[PDB]
Formats: structure tokens, C-alpha cells, sequence
């Protein structure tokens, strides 16, 4: 008289059938050496599961075959909250609108509402008032204008020549041969929209030209790109030096995204660290050139470098799956890359497995090659910008504002932790 | 010796390996480009000739950003390629870095890769099929043996001939660290990784053989088999990527139709293409096939025919 | 990351389950509860890889030797043991061995030999003998006592390091 | 030299000590002499920090006050606390409009800063009624009344549909509105107006302020739609 | 009555208002009635909010002092705030240093609570010493190197190595050996050491004790992995 039991993780044992014997009695020793325990895991009879107590005589039981499953009683978890209230620009983590007064947790920094606790997340991962005023604190360049300059790379869409035209100007030789009229117009409807833009931190977009084929025609940088410093001379980066480059990174993705352009291309390569202390960010947008057109569509054709793609992305179950959140995301794996100093997936030779295990959400980049000095916070905030599901993905406006609280931060959390406060919370 | 070569094998050989003594070394300004042969998905293949010998061969760019100690590695992880000597492995002659780029110098083929002869074709006869993969069988063998190196890149893109007839391969996984650095560079269209590979499960030369398989299935079909055709498009006788790989993941092989390929090779391909990489067939058990013994009974004027159907005089 | 498929046979009481749950447990088991069917999963750091150990522990008693063989046919290598006060499990280590290349359908399959029960009073298989078994198939020999614990890891992590070999 | 008592304060920004920062200001304001732009906004800051901190502390009074609804001298406690706190504030508004009407109101060569310093007056009778009860609750919202009808008056006249300041006035009158008349309607009626204007120059967004006036019509945006029940 | 203090000290807390009820504990503990360890929990938590918070604005301070060098004599004005801080910091510490020679070390009824008064007496030196330079900084660090001694020796001794108040203890004790005699070395030892007996003493506590050590052992691995390198 013996009893075939299958068991959680695949795993199965046989156990004899002995009046006078209990189930749980008869798999304590097959649970202690899994790790688990009856009172915490469910006992079902195959009859097409039919559930048993645990003190039911196995005897009984001759011949049958037993299911164990696991079961969820006490979630417990905390986190360290101590009530405070923030006199600069913060908002809650979950709720997404401006915080005044609330609630805080000592350990990793998260501040939600009052009103918004009961779905803050249990795990410690590492008639209300209205709200109030915060403090406050056709432009193409005739032909013979244009040097014809020296090759100097390839990308996903184009080719670089280094040219002068009042002085030393970017060419990017698009690698697009026939545009369509449509495809043309479009071209020039981005172009005009990009034409009237100007800030401190995006290279400066200076027009087209169309007689020798079609190029676009910037401001050159001089210097180098970021993912030389990162990679190539292997140049360490101070604390300091990285949360500032971090925080003119996200200065501009706020502004881009204030007169409503998607990136969709944010990858280290296309950052450049003009007089080697600002951030200057080109090669944005241009939804023409990607996507290759079979008509008068434009339906989504995947193109460029996939470590910096998101999985919705890659997905491409969406009719627009470059959204702001793909930003986000390029945001993400660049924060990583400058905290850990090695590329994401360094141990996965095949970019076709790579493509499939972000697909299917299987794989994740690495949260524990982070070195040992950086503060709980950006960690938090690294965690989150790298979220599976679009939704909960926080828009530029909170990253930027958290970078800034965490910067502002910084002169104080150097030095070691000292003496932790008691729990000082109701619930 | 010491292999299984003929007189005219052995002699081409002999031959080749005297070319390459007569080379020394290599420089970026030793060769100069005649024509370019195609563009590979990070880089070019020139038709190039050197100067100082007169002597025409193939040479691929390739660019990709490293540091000089990854250089370094991957010329030495290159010397190996010196003892490599069999008919069916593209010849070389050697490799080198200047302006930042990766200069690869290579026997130059005539015959051009697989993939323009079937575009130019449309289909290959069942024949024609059965010469090349004895071939590829035994040169996966060689470099088994010899080297103990996977190609896990098989693909009709890596396959040159002659107008001779003669068949060998290239884009072989020599050097680990090259293939590391090419991991991250860009992306492709259509792939042919075995399932279990997806995995992260190594399995070696099993998803060689499945690779292979299919890309004689879609040789022989004048069409990518994923996804399989259906109705209409079987009956001539823009999927996403993600969606491939799934479906590849998830999904039965395809198979030859019958009736228009011979049992024998419908078999073999059914082995070949087994979802489980343990019950697929090994080179060993693949060599002792029925449909690999009777390509072997029978003889094929590929050489004429390749020439024939691309259009050259004889 | 790395997932492993070991099984360990051989005969009845040479001490198998008891060495399955010191790697598992640390603890000893002093009853003998004969095998029927009983698999296991541990995960374990083996020469810097984090490792996922599938353990297939196995009926000695041949009466149930269609689930051990259904066992065997999933596994990747094999912990072969015999106990050092039993003689006819040393020899029948040789059907162990032939049992493998049949369901296995290969002769190049990752085995290692274990002596088990060394704690005991007068061993009656000497190393000699058990050595030049284990010479004789070109694999390890590891003597393990699952009361001490001593060889219990030695023995499933050169299994894995065999495995890895083979791979 | 009122550049070094500018620089007092801008540290005491950072060091998070307000007191020290208010009085400073204050007597940069007894000084007697017209303002910059760039002061006022410290000023307007370090009087907010105090006028929160004592709203947030009388907020949680009210609340305890409201929740513990027993029969003992703890309730009487609280509402003497409550009582002391609101005479602090009652004094530092009254500190706060003394020297906005003795200073700033009689010197505004810049309709702007006329406007800024209307809205602070409203917004400073708003902090006095939401504490304030009875005949003199009545006197201060007219005031405020007076101040909002003035600014923005002014605002409508010389000022951009989406500069921040006219954004922010309309929203601080749409919460004035909302809390003291309860009217919906009406305040629901002012802010589609002011967000439609707003979105008329959605263009308009220079460097100096982007995430301002795009933060403020999103806040806009937040009420609006609460108050659509 | 001192209930009515205790009601008072809890609101002034809800209202995060801490001076109020710093001023209530130490007529509390004044008043000399039994002490009990819920009750001075509530002083100790008041005391440390204000503290921490002026040793933050001391420390941004001086690290802006060091900011910048090759510019004014705003330098001096700002460290002219700071040693006002410095004053005020010390006034306050020996406020609370005195309060337990007068009531918390004579009334000393059981051992933990003379383990907690050390600690917290050692832990307000170091406060201290953070501003003390010299012989003035040697006497007082002396000083909490003797109540570090006797308050561990008496944890020892009586309790379990397990409780939280022993490991916090020994933390703060590392913690002043690091900033003061500056060996890693020995600290790094004694941390190891805790922490390891720590483990060793685990699944053995009670219900409400369950937390705090869980937070108490991030802490320390956090600090071991920091002071590894
Ligand atoms: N002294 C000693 N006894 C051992 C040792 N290993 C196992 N035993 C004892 O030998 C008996 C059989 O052990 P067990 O692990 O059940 O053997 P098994 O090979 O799994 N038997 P089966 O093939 O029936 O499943 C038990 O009483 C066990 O305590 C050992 O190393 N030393
Ligand atoms: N404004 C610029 N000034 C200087 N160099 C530039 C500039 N824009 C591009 N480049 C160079 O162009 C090279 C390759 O072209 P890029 O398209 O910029 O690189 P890329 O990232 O491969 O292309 P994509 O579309 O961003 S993936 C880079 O390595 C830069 O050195
Ligand atoms: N040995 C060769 N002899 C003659 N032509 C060759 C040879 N190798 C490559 N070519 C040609 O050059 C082109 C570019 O080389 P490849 O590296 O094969 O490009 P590719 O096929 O895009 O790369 P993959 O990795 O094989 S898909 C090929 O498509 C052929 O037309
Ligand atoms: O060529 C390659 N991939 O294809 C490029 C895209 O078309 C390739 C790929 C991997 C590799 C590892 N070690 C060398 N490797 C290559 N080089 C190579 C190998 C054999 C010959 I013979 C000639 C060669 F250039
Ligand atoms: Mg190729
Ligand atoms: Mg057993
Ligand atoms: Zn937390
Ligand atoms: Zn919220």
C-alpha cells in the first residue's frame, strides 16, 4: 500500500499507506526537506482536484495520487513611515498628483497620500482639499552652399559627413533613396516643426537639402559621445559628476516632451558631452526615415540597436508603441549604464535570445552589478523607470523632480547611516 | 595526406596554400578595392586585389567600436585560422585593424554566396540540394575535430561555391570574443536559431543541424518556411520578428510536401528538423542516412549547370 | 540559471536517499524508507554559477525499476553508488552502468562512482577495489559518508563538473 | 548693504531654517526701497514655508479634533492649541499685509508686479477666512474679493493667456471661489475658460518657463475633473 | 496631569511641532514621577527630530563654507551663522545632558533603562563632538568612550545579545569609533561580531520584536558592505 504524491517545483515522492497515518504526518519529512510546511500549502486527491484535510488517514488513500499546493496567508511586510510634509515640488509615487502633506518611509524614500495607502506595495522593495499654487523657484538651404565633408560613420538610417557651410555643420546622409510625396510632405511638415525649437541642452536643428539626394544638415558637436567615455576609454565617473550628467539628460527630455516629439531613439550613442561639462542631445525624431514606407502607410518597420528598446516596443502589438514610456525606458537603461559601467545582458552572446527573453518578459536587466555607494533612492528610482507595464511607468516631469530632491540630498547621506527612528506609525 | 581527398582535392589545396606563402603581410594600403560584392548586416565585402602580388581576393569590413585590448584578443583568437586546411572551409589569408575597422582578407569566390543563386533561380533542384550538404556535413565535422568549434551561424548567406562546383564555408564562430562584440550591434530581419538555444541551453551542434535543415527546406521552397504557406502559397510549385521567434518557439516545424520531394529527403529533413535536439541525429548518424547514401550513388554536373543558370561561358 | 538533471542509482540501502537529503537538508536520515519515487530541487553556488540541481533519487529495489528507468531517461548525468560493506553492490555497479547506456542509448554519458557509508566498522570493499572500477570506466571515484556528511557535496558537484564537461 | 542680507537669505534657503530668512526679508522690505523680480519670489517663498507648515498643523488639529468626539478636557486642549496656533498665523498675516500695503502696493512701477502683489493679497485674505468665522470672515473675503477683481482685471488687459503668473491667479480665484461662494458652476466656468486660453498658445513656451505653466494647467486639468461631480 | 502632558507631548508629535513637546517631556521628567519606557520612547524621538534636523543644517553649512574659498568675506558671515548654530546646538545638548544627572541616571530602576540613558548620553556626546575641536573634543569623546564601555558591559552581562537596544548600541558605538578613533579595522571587527551573534540569536523574539531587527540588520550589512572596501 503505497501513495504517489506530486509536489510543487515538479517534484514528486511516494509514501506508504500505513493506518493510523495522516497525510501531513506521512509528507513532514518530504515538506522540512523542500523547505515547506502543512500549515502553509494545500493537500488535493485526484478524483478533477478535490481538496483533503491534512489529518485525513492516508490509509485511505491506497492507490491514489496527491497534488500539493502552496497557500498565502500572512503577506506581512513594512516599511519604516514617519509622518512628514514636503515644502518643495514632490509627488506621491502612486497617486502622481502634487503631494503638500503625507506620508514617508525613512528606508527607500517612497511618499504617498494619506488618502493613497492602502495601495502602496507591501514589500519594502529597494471633500479632500483642492490643490494650490506650487512656489516657483520651407527652410531649405540652396544647393552650393554645402561643403561635401568626410565620411565619418554609419547608423541605423543614415551616414555622417562632416561638412561647412558658415562654418563647421553635421550632414547626415539619410539612406533613404526614393521618398514617396507623401512621405516627402511629412518630411517637411517634422522639419518645419523642428525648425522653431531652441534650447541649451538639444543640438541646434539647421534645415535640409534635397538637390545632392536628401540629407540632413545640423549643428556639429565637437568632442565625443558618451558611450566613448562609458566604453571605449573605460573612464570611471564620480558621483557627482554622474547624477549631474543624469539630471541635464532629463532637463531636455522635458522640454521635447513639452512640445509633444517622441525620441524614440534614446540610446548612449546619440548623447554628446560638449566642453566636456554640458549635455547636448541630437538625432531625435524624424518619424519619416524609420519605418520604411510600401505606399501611402508607414506601417512599423523595427530598426536600430535593441538594448535600449522597450519590451512593448519589441512587442509591437500597439498601433503607436513609441510612446513617451519608450522614452522612459531609454532613460532607464541609460541611468543603468552610467551606474554600473557595463553594457545590460553582458552575459548572453545571442541577440536574437535577447530579443526573445525581453519579449516574453523572462529577463530583466541586473539590479544587483550596481556598486556600493550610490544612496537607496536612485536605486528605487532606477527600479521603477524599468517597469514591464507601460502604465506604471512615471512621466519625465516626476523623474526630473525626484533627481532633483535626490541631488539636493546629497551633502547629507555621504556619511553612514546612524541610529534609525522607531516604527512612529499608525495602523 | 592524411583525410579523405581525391588528386584534383588535394592538388587545389597544395595549390592554395603555395598562393598564401607567396603572401606576406597585410596592410590597408597592400590591396585596392575592384568591386563590392554586398553588404552584410554590420559590414561590406569588397572585391579587392594586392598590389605587391597582383593577386585578387575577398576582403570584409567590419565596423565596430572597441577598445584596443578586445583588438588585440580577437588578432590573436584570429592566428588560428593558419592550421585550418580543408576543401570545404573558404581559404583566408589573413586579417588586420586600421581606421578603426576590421579588415578580414579571404579566397575570393566566383560562385557568389547561396542566397543570389536562389533569387536568381527561384528554386534547386532536389540534386543540386543533396551535393551541398554531404559537403557541409563533413566540413562540420572537420572543424568539430579539428577544432571543436560550433559555427551556431549556419545559414545559405555563409555558403560560397566556385565555378568550379566546389563548396565550402565561412562566418564560422572562431573567435568567441568577435562573436560577443557582434552580439550587440544591430538587428536583423529573419533568424534561425534552434528553440532550445532561445533557451539558454547549450546544446552544440544540434542547432547546427537544425539551422541547416531549414535552410535547405527554404532553399528548396524558393521562400522563408516561418511562417509555413498556406493554401495558396503552398500550392506555387511582413511578420514581425518577435512574432517569428515565438512562433518558432511555439509552434511544429514545417515539413517538405510531398510528393514533389523524394520520401528519403522528406525523412531526412523530419529527423533533422526534430523539436527535441536530443533525439535529433548527429553528423555520425546524418552520414549513414539513406537519402545522404544515394546523393552519394549519384553524380551531378553541378559545376555546368551553376554556370548554365547564372550565365557564364563555361 | 544553469539547470542540472542528476540521478542517483544503484542498489537497495547503499545509502542514496540518505545522501540526496544531507545535500538537501543537512541532516541524516537513520531510518530506511525504500525508494519508490522521490525528486528533489536545490539551488547551489558550484565553481561560481548558480546552479539548479534537479535530483532524481531512485528505487534500488528492482521491482520498480520501470520508474527508475523513466527517471534515468530524463537525466543528464548519473551518481552511481554502492556501499562499502556490500560487495554485490559494488559489482552490480556494472548493471547500473549498462542500465544507463541503454536508456540513454549513448556509452558518453556523465557518471561518477560513490563508496558510500566510510563511517562504518570493518569495510569489507577496499579502496583498491573501488578505484580500479572507477579506473576501469574512466570516471571519479568519491567516498562519501551520508552520516558525517563527509564527500556528500564532493560527490554532486563533480557530477555537475562532469556535466559541464560533456557540454 | 542689502545684497549681503540677499545673500543671508538665499543661504538660509538651502539650510531650510525659514525664521531667520523671513525676518531678513522683512527688513530688506523696512529698507524702503523698490524691489527686484528675482526677491520677490524669495520673499513670497519664505512667507509661504511659515503660512504651510501652520496651515498643515492647524489641518491635523482640526482633524484630531474632529475624530476624537469624547467627553474629556483633551478636546479642550487641542482647541486651545488650535486657538494659539491660529493667533500666531492671525500675526504673521497681519505682519505680512502691514508691509505689503505700506511698501509694495504704493511702489509698483510694473503693472506685473502690481498683479503679483494682488494675487499675494488675495491669496493671504484666503489664508485669514479659512480659519477666520464671522462678521470679520465676511470682511477679509471681501477684500480678497477686491484684490482678485483687481488683478485680474489687470491680467486680462496686459498679460499673456499663458504666462504662469495669470495661470496660477486664475487658479488660486477658482479655489477661492470653490471653497468660500461653493459655487461649482461658476469656478468649473473660469477654469475651461482659462485652460482653452491657455491651450490657445500651446506653442508659446519659451526656456524661461516650460515646466511651470504646463505643471499649473495640468493641476488645472486635476481639479477641473474632480469637480466634475 | 501627567497624562494630560503625555495627551499633549502625543498631539504635538501628530502635529510634528517638536519644541512644544521637547519642553513637556523635560517637565515631565522634571516632575520626577516613575518613568516608564513607552513614555521616554516620546523624548528621545522629540529630541532626536530637532537634533537631526540642526546637525543637517550644520552640515550643508559647512560644506558650503568649503564650497567655494577663492571669493569674498561671505565666508566669514557664514561661518558666523554657523558657530550661532554651533551655540545653539551646544546650549540644547547640555540641556539634555543635564536632565539625566537629574533625574534619569538617579532614579535608575532597572537595567535597561540605565542601558538606554548611557547610550543616549554617549550618542549626545558625539553630537557634541562633532562641533568640539581639541581638548574639549578628547574630554568629551573620553567621556562617551565610558558610558559606551559601561552601558555594554551591563548589556552583557544581564540581557540578550538579541534585543534591538543592544544591537543598536553596538552600532552607534562602531559608528563613533569610525568618526572619531578612525579604525575600520576594530569597528569592522566588533560589527562582524554583532552581527554574528545576532544570527546566532534568531527566531527567538516575540511578536512585537520582530521589526525593529530586521531594520537594525539591513543597517548593518549596509555598513559592513561599505566599510568592506
Ligand atoms: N552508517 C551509515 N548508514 C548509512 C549511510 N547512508 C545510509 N545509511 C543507512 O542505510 C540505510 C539505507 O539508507 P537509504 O538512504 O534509505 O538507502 P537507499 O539506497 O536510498 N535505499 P532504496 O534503494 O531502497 O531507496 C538507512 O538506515 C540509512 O540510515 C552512511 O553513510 N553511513
Ligand atoms: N552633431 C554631431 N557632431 C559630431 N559627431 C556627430 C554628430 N552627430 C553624429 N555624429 C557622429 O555620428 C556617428 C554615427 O552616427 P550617429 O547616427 O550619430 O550614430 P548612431 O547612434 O549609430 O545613429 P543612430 O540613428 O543614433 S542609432 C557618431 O559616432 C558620432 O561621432
Ligand atoms: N566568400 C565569398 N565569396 C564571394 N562573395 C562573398 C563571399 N562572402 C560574402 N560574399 C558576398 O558579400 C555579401 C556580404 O557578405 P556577408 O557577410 O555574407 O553578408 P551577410 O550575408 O549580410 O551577412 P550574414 O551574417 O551572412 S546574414 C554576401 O551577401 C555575398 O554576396
Ligand atoms: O563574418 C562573419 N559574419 O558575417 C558578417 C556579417 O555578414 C564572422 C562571424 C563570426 C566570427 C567569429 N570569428 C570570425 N567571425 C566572422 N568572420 C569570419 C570567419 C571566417 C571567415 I573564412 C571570414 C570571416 F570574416
Ligand atoms: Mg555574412
Ligand atoms: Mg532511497
Ligand atoms: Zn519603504
Ligand atoms: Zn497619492
Amino acid at each position: 500500500p503505497i501513495v504517489r504524491v506530486f509536489l510543487p517545483n515538479k517534484q514528486r515522492t511516494v509514501v506508504p499507506a500505513r493506518c493510523g497515518v495522516t497525510v501531513r504526518d506521512s509528507l513532514k519529512k518530504a515538506l522540512m526537506m523542500r523547505g515547506l510546511i502543512p500549515e502553509c500549502c494545500a493537500v488535493y486527491r485526484i478524483q478533477e482536484k478535490k481538496p483533503i484535510g491534512w489529518d485525513t488517514d492516508i490509509s485511505w488513500l491506497t492507490g491514489e495520487e496527491l497534488h500539493v499546493e502552496v497557500l498565502e496567508n500572512v503577506p506581512l511586510t513594512t516599511h519604516n513611515f514617519v509622518r512628514k510634509t514636503f515644502f518643495t515640488l514632490a509627488f506621491c509615487d502612486f497617486c502622481r498628483k502634487l503631494l503638500f502633506q503625507g506620508f514617508r518611509c525613512q528606508t527607500c524614500g517612497y511618499k504617498f497620500h494619506q488618502r493613497c495607502s492602502t495601495e502602496v506595495p507591501l514589500m519594502c522593495v529597494n471633500r479632500d482639499r483642492s490643490s494650490s499654487a506650487p512656489n516657483v523657484h520651407d527652410w531649405e538651404i540652396p544647393d552650393g552652399q554645402i561643403t561635401v565633408g568626410q565620411r565619418i560613420g554609419s547608423g541605423s538610417f543614415g551616414t555622417v559627413y562632416k561638412g561647412k557651410w558658415h562654418g563647421d555643420v553635421a550632414v547626415k546622409m539619410l539612406n533613404v533613396t526614393a521618398p514617396t510625396p507623401q512621405q516627402l510632405q511629412a518630411f517637411k511638415n517634422e522639419v518645419g516643426v523642428l525648425r522653431k525649437t531652441r534650447h541649451v541642452n538639444i543640438l541646434l536643428f539647421m534645415g535640409y537639402s534635397t538637390k545632392p539626394q536628401l540629407a540632413i544638415v545640423t549643428q556639429w558637436c565637437e568632442g565625443s559621445s558618451l558611450y566613448h567615455h562609458l566604453h571605449i576609454i573605460e573612464t570611471k565617473f564620480e558621483m557627482i559628476k554622474l547624477i549631474d550628467i543624469a539630471r541635464q539628460t532629463a532637463q531636455g527630455m522635458d522640454y521635447l516632451h513639452a512640445k509633444s516629439i517622441i525620441h524614440r531613439d534614446l540610446k548612449s550613442n546619440n548623447i554628446f558631452l560638449h566642453e566636456d561639462l554640458t549635455v547636448k542631445i541630437g538625432d531625435f525624431g524624424l518619424a519619416t526615415v524609420k519605418s520604411r514606407w510600401s505606399g501611402s502607410h508607414q506601417f512599423e518597420q523595427l530598426s536600430g540597436s535593441i538594448l535600449w528598446m522597450a519590451p512593448e516596443v519589441i512587442r509591437m502589438q500597439d498601433k503607436n508603441p513609441y510612446s513617451f514610456q519608450s522614452d522612459v525606458y531609454a532613460f532607464g537603461i541609460v541611468l543603468y549604464e552610467l551606474m554600473t559601467g557595463q553594457l545590460p545582458y553582458s552575459n548572453i552572446n545571442n541577440r536574437d535570445q535577447i530579443i526573445f527573453m525581453v519579449g516574453r518578459g523572462y529577463l530583466s536587466p541586473d539590479l544587483s552589478k550596481v556598486r556600493s555607494n550610490c544612496p537607496k533612492a536612485m536605486k528605487r528610482l532606477m527600479a521603477e523607470c524599468l517597469k514591464k507595464k507601460r502604465d506604471e511607468r512615471p512621466l519625465f516631469p516626476q523623474i526630473l523632480a525626484s533627481i532633483e530632491l535626490l541631488a539636493r540630498s546629497l551633502p547629507k547621506i555621504h556619511r553612514s547611516a546612524s541610529e534609525p527612528s522607531l516604527n512612529r506609525a499608525g495602523f | 595526406e592524411e583525410l579523405e581527398l581525391d588528386e584534383q582535392q588535394r592538388k587545389r589545396l597544395e595549390a592554395f596554400l603555395t598562393q598564401k606563402q607567396k603572401v606576406g603581410e597585410l596592410k590597408d594600403d597592400d590591396f585596392e578595392k575592384i568591386s563590392e560584392l554586398g553588404a552584410g548586416n554590420g559590414g561590406v565585402v569588397f572585391k579587392v586585389s594586392h598590389k605587391p602580388s597582383g593577386l585578387v581576393m575577398a576582403r570584409k569590413l567590419i565596423h565596430l567600436e572597441i577598445k584596443p585590448a578586445i583588438r588585440n584578443q580577437i588578432i590573436r583568437e584570429l592566428q588560428v585560422l593558419h592550421e585550418c586546411n580543408s576543401p570545404y572551409i573558404v581559404g583566408f589569408y589573413g586579417a588586420f585593424y586600421s581606421d578603426g575597422e576590421i579588415s578580414i582578407c579571404m579566397e575570393h569566390m566566383d560562385g557568389g554566396s547561396l542566397d543570389q543563386v536562389l533569387k536568381k533561380a527561384g528554386r534547386i533542384p532536389e540534386q543540386i540540394l543533396g551535393k551541398v550538404s554531404i559537403a557541409v556535413i563533413k566540413g562540420l565535422t572537420y572543424l568539430r575535430e579539428k577544432h571543436k568549434i560550433m559555427h551556431r551561424d549556419v545559414k545559405p548567406s555563409n555558403i560560397l561555391v566556385n565555378s568550379r562546383g566546389e563548396i565550402k564555408l565561412c562566418d564560422f564562430g572562431v573567435s568567441g570574443q568577435l562573436i560577443d562584440a557582434m552580439a550587440n550591434a544591430f538587428v536583423g530581419t529573419r533568424s534561425y536559431m534552434s528553440p532550445e538555444r532561445l533557451q539558454g541551453t547549450h546544446y552544440s551542434v544540434q542547432s547546427d543541424i537544425w539551422s541547416m535543415g531549414l535552410s535547405l527546406v527554404e532553399m528548396a521552397v524558393g521562400r522563408y518556411p516561418i511562417p509555413p504557406p498556406d493554401a495558396k502559397e503552398l500550392e506555387l510549385m511582413p511578420m514581425a520578428i518577435f512574432e517569428l521567434l515565438d512562433y518558432i518557439v511555439n509552434e511544429p516545424p514545417p515539413k517538405l510536401p510531398s510528393g514533389v520531394f523524394s520520401l528519403e529527403f522528406q525523412d531526412f529533413v523530419n529527423k533533422c528538423l526534430i523539436k527535441n535536439p536530443a533525439e535529433r541525429a548527429d553528423l555520425k548518424q546524418l552520414m549513414v542516412h539513406a537519402f545522404i547514401k544515394r546523393s552519394d550513388a549519384e553524380e551531378v554536373d553541378f559545376a555546368g549547370w551553376l554556370c548554365s543558370t547564372i550565365g557564364l561561358n563555361q | 540559471m544553469t539547470e542540472y538533471k542528476l540521478v542517483v542509482v544503484g542498489a537497495g540501502g547503499v545509502g542514496k536517499s540518505a545522501l540526496t537529503i544531507q545535500l538537501i537538508q543537512n541532516h541524516f536520515v537513520d531510518e530506511y524508507d525504500p525508494t519508490i519515487e522521490d525528486s528533489y530541487r536545490k539551488q547551489v553556488v558550484i565553481d561560481g554559477e548558480t546552479c539548479l540541481l534537479d535530483i532524481l533519487d531512485t528505487a534500488g529495489q528492482e521491482e520498480y525499476s520501470a520508474m527508475r528507468d523513466q527517471y534515468m531517461r530524463t537525466g543528464e548525468g548519473f551518481l552511481c553508488v554502492f556501499a562499502i560493506n556490500n560487495t554485490k553492490s559494488f559489482e552490480d555497479i556494472h548493471h547500473y552502468r549498462e542500465q544507463i547506456k541503454r536508456v540513454k542509448d549513448s556509452e558518453d554519458v556523465p557518471m561518477v562512482l560513490v563508496g558510500n557509508k566510510c563511517d562504518l566498522p570493518s569495510r569489507t570493499v577496499d579502496t583498491k577495489q573501488a578505484q580500479d572500477l572507477a579506473r576501469s570506466y574512466g570516471i571519479p571515484f568519491i567516498e562519501t559518508s551520508a552520516k558525517t556528511r563527509q564527500g556528500v557535496d564532493d560527490a554532486f558537484y563533480t557530477l555537475v563538473r562532469e556535466i559541464r564537461k560533456h557540454k | 548693504d542689502k545684497e549681503e542680507l540677499v545673500q543671508r537669505a538665499k543661504l538660509a534657503e538651502q539650510a531650510e531654517r525659514y525664521d531667520d530668512m523671513a525676518a531678513a526679508m522683512k527688513e530688506v522690505t523696512e529698507t524702503g526701497v523698490e524691489l527686484s523680480n528675482e526677491e520677490r519670489n524669495l520673499l513670497s517663498v519664505a512667507y509661504k514655508n511659515v503660512v504651510g507648515a501652520r496651515r498643515s498643523s492647524w489641518r491635523v488639529i482640526s482633524s484630531i479634533e474632529q475624530k476624537t468626539e469624547g467627553s474629556e478636557r483633551k478636546q479642550q486642549m487641542a482647541k486651545e492649541y488650535r486657538v494659539k496656533v491660529e493667533k500666531e498665523l492671525r500675526e504673521i498675516c497681519y505682519d505680512v499685509l502691514g508691509l505689503l500695503d505700506k511698501h509694495l502696493i504704493p511702489k509698483a512701477s510694473n503693472p506685473e508686479s502690481k498683479v503679483f502683489y494682488l494675487k499675494m493679497k488675495g491669496d493671504y485674505y484666503r489664508y485669514l477666512a479659512e480659519v477666520a468665522t464671522g462678521e470679520t470672515r465676511n470682511s477679509v473675503v471681501e477684500d480678497s474679493q477686491k484684490a482678485y477683481q483687481d488683478a485680474f482685471e489687470i491680467s486680462k488687459a496686459k498679460m499673456q493667456p499663458t504666462h504662469p503668473i495669470r495661470l496660477g491667479l486664475a487658479l488660486n480665484f477658482s479655489v477661492f471661489y470653490y471653497e468660500i461662494l461653493n459655487s461649482p458652476d461658476k469656478a468649473c466656468q473660469l477654469a475651461k475658460q482659462a485652460f482653452d486660453d491657455a491651450i490657445a498658445e500651446l506653442d508659446t513656451l519659451n526656456e524661461d518657463s516650460y515646466k511651470d505653466s504646463t505643471l499649473i494647467m495640468q493641476l488645472l486639468r486635476d481639479n477641473l475633473t474632480l469637480w466634475t461631480s
